[PDB]
């Protein structure tokens, strides 16, 4: 009966979850962690990553 | 004046003993690096120290 309101709530939470999930994506880089990229690489290639 | 193998170290972002403790280049450096052999003038048979 109350599906429409819950759906809206679900979408908002899902969107936030997806956005948070996107932090765990390498995006074509060696690692998804910025601290690891700084620790392991020099600034000319760290800038690219 | 540097070693033969150290010419790579004279670049932005390179980790070298001379790079860390002797001559440091910035990450955003613009310009040209010129390297040439100086065996004829900067070497001696007994050792040029």
């Amino acid at each position: 009966a109350l599906g429409k309101l819950q759906d809206v709530v679900n979408h908002n939470a899902q969107a936030l979850n997806t956005l948070v999930k996107q932090l765990s994506s390498k995006f074509g880089a060696i690692s998804s962690v910025l601290n690891d990229i700084l620790s392991r690489l020099d600034p000319p290639e760290a800038e690219v990553q | 004046v540097i070693r033969g193998n150290e010419v790579s170290q004279i670049a932005p972002g390179q980790t070298g003993n001379i790079a860390d403790y002797n001559y440091k280049l910035p990450d955003d450096f613009t310009g040209c690096v010129i390297a040439w052999n100086s065996n004829k003038l900067d070497s001696k048979p007994s050792g040029n120290y």
